[PDB]
RNA sequence: AGCAGAGUGGCGCAGCGGAAGCGUGCUGGGCCCAUAACCCAGAGGUCGAUGGAUCGAAACCAUCCUCUGCUACCA
RNA sequence: AAAUCCUUUAACGAGGAUCCAUUGGAGGGCAAGUCUGGUGCCAGCAGCCGCGGUAAUUCCAGCUCCAAUAGCGUAUAUUAAAG
RNA sequence: CGGGGAAUCAGGGUUCGAUUCCGGAGAGGGAGCCUGAGAAACGGCUACCACAUCCAAGGAAGGCAGCAGGCGCGCAAAUUAC
């Protein structure tokens, strides 16, 4: 009885390591306006999530303004102190370092504090965070995901 | 021709990258991407495009793979965007 | 925040200061049984705001606005 | 050896003599139906050639017929056919 | 395993022969030996190697490729009878 418990805890330790930031997880990101910000390499950002929580390693979008993109979010912070999620409203300072490409994308002049920051979610991805994630898995907030993947076009 | 409302162990699918020497892959309105053959009556007959709305008999043993019952046109098409079909574009 | 390389659906050309056209793309014909290639025609221009000596969209005193790339302090 | 089986022999035992003959085929190879329902290049058949896309001589069935017969298919090693 | 043979077949041939008769070999794998006319014997012993039985943990006892039967292996093979 507890080999095979301990194999099945075993197997999900195994899942979830080195088969990581696939499940980009659903986040709605609401700016925090009037916040000191970190220009670019790397990008200092003061948010407050809407939608969502928020853990480290999830690729970020804005849309409306096409759709640009800020690649592998590094570390998450409150204050000074590191945090592995979002409390659902908290004033967290992020360090993003966006993906090697031919030029990083700027405030201001590409995205502005009035644009939402939504994760960018595809069936890979939600198919990956549909089976073998629904005990970390988030509570009530299921909806966001059917709600984004319509406007995402899944 | 008349409308086919029929979702009867048979699902609707929308072509693309319809490559393959019959091979059609297209991307169902319910489930995941699949592999629909080219049905005998439409290998020369009737003429699957890059783009398309395809009504595919879901063929379910192994899942992966299916076969195209009917092709659809812009009339057809708006009258389905009518009822039930998503509003995925026609 | 600053600097830098450019502004016509779309790639570049252009002057002597009198005065705006080329390749490619789009549309309508023809040739062919059919497509392509070819042959005829068409539409598409506030040359980003210009104050100036004026024969200035222009050359610059670059004054100013837009887009793209780079540099700058990690809570 | 003791039994069994057989042979022998009283009694019982045949009118859908319901005391019931199957296994494979019926386009050609190759003996036997261009008969009738069903399906509509879907389901399937087909060693090989081929048959199926709305009048299927070949599929799923009914009826009829052919082959060998208490047996007859199928797979696989091997022999003749193989000059 | 080898022969005597088997299947097929004009003549020539081809293929099979673990299997009831003859000869050889081995008793899980090797090795060494007692007794006896005859054995390098295994329903004799001695040791090691591989497996495995009992146990009071001190020691003890193993050999179906004899007939039944069981497990395994696999497409593939019978009754713990008199
Ligand atoms: N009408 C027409 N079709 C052609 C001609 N040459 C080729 N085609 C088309 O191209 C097909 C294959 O030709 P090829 O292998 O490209 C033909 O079956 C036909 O549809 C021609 O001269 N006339």
């Amino acid at each position: 009885f507890d080999a095979f418990t301990k194999y099945r805890q075993d197997y999900k330790k195994q899942k979830q390591e080195e088969f990581k930031h696939i499940a980009v997880f659903p986040c709605k990101i609401k700016i925090l306006p009037q916040y000191i910000f970190n220009s670019r390499d790397p990008i200092v950002m003061g948010v407050t999530v809407e939608a969502g929580q928020v853990k480290q390693g999830t690729p970020m979008c804005v849309p409306s303004k096409n759709f640009v993109d800020i690649g592998i979010v590094t570390s998450i912070e409150i204050n000074h102190k590191q945090v592995d999620v979002a409390k659902k409203g908290q004033e967290v300072c992020v360090k993003i370092e966006p993906i090697p490409g031919e030029s990083p994308k700027m405030f201001g002049r590409h995205f502005e504090a009035t644009d939402i920051l939504v994760s960018k979610i595809s069936r890979q991805s939600i198919d990956a965070l549909k089976d073998w994630f629904r005990d970390e898995m988030q509570k009530s907030d299921w909806q966001l995901i059917v709600e984004l993947k319509k406007v995402f076009e899944i | 021709r008349e409308l086919v409302f029929k979702e009867d162990g048979q699902e609707y699918a929308q072509v693309i990258k319809m490559l393959g020497n019959g091979r059609l892959e297209a991307m169902c309105f319910d489930g995941v991407k699949r592999l629909c053959h080219i049905r005998g009556k439409l290998r020369k007959k009737v003429w699957i495009n890059t783009s398309d709305i395809i009504l595919v008999g879901l063929r379910d043993y192994q899942d992966n793979k299916a076969d195209v019952i009917l092709k659809y046109n812009a009339d057809e098409a708006r009258s389905l965007k009518a009822y039930g079909e998503l509003p995925e574009h026609a």
